[PDB]
Formats: structure tokens, sequence, C-alpha cells
């Protein structure tokens, strides 16, 4: 759900970079946003198979 | 009854079912880790990247 969360936040800077055309800094938090939503869903990953392994 | 000389010796054995060769699969050299850490693997070599 983390993931889900920070895909949603990295979307919302794109957006956000079309209106404030003169801020690279939101384009980097996209970025930023959408390489710790790839990290969440590899934890997440690894603690689903580690749970259904009982 | 008077038996003759035995024709034939024999006794009593243990039947199994016979085994396979289990021919190696082509792909086997990925056996000593499972499927799953495999994927990982691919999955942390992008992160990392
Ligand atoms: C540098 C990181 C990756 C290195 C290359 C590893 C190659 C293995 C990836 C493919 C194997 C996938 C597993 C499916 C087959 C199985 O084991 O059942």
């Amino acid at each position: 759900i983390l993931s889900v969360i920070l895909l949603f936040m990295g979307g919302l800077c794109i957006a956000a970079s079309e209106f404030y055309k003169t801020r690279h800094n939101i384009i980097l938090s996209a970025g930023i946003f959408f390489v710790s939503a790839g990290l969440s869903n590899i934890i997440g990953i690894i603690v689903y198979i580690s749970a259904n392994a009982g | 009854i008077d038996f003759s000389k035995p024709f034939m010796s024999l006794g009593i054995s243990i039947m199994i079912k016979k085994p396979q060769k289990s021919k190696p699969g082509v792909f086997s050299f990925l056996d000593p880790l499972a499927y799953e850490i495999w994927m990982c693997i691919v999955f942390a070599y992008i992160g990392v990247s």
C-alpha cells in the first residue's frame, strides 16, 4: 500500500511540473517517489513470499 | 507324495517399483536456489542499478 501511495505522489508531481515549469525540484521528487515505490514493492514481494512459507 | 529333486531353486525376495534414470532437466543449474530467489535477484539487480 505504501508503493500505491508513493506511486500516486509521484504522479501528482508530474502534473504539478506542468503548471510550475520553473521549479525543477518537482521533477526530482517524482523520480525519487518512483524509485522508492519500487523499493517498497520489493519489500512487499519478499514479505509476502516469506509469510506464505509456513 | 514323493517329490523329485528341485528343478528350480527359489525363495522369498523383495519387489519394488523400478526407479527412473531422472534425466536432468535443461535448466537444472538453477536448482540450488528457488524460483523466488532468482526472480528477486533480478528485481534487486534492477533496483540497485
Ligand atoms: C545480475 C543479476 C541477475 C543475474 C542473472 C541470473 C539469471 C537467473 C534469472 C532467470 C531465472 C528465473 C527462474 C525461473 C526458473 C526456475 O528456477 O524455476
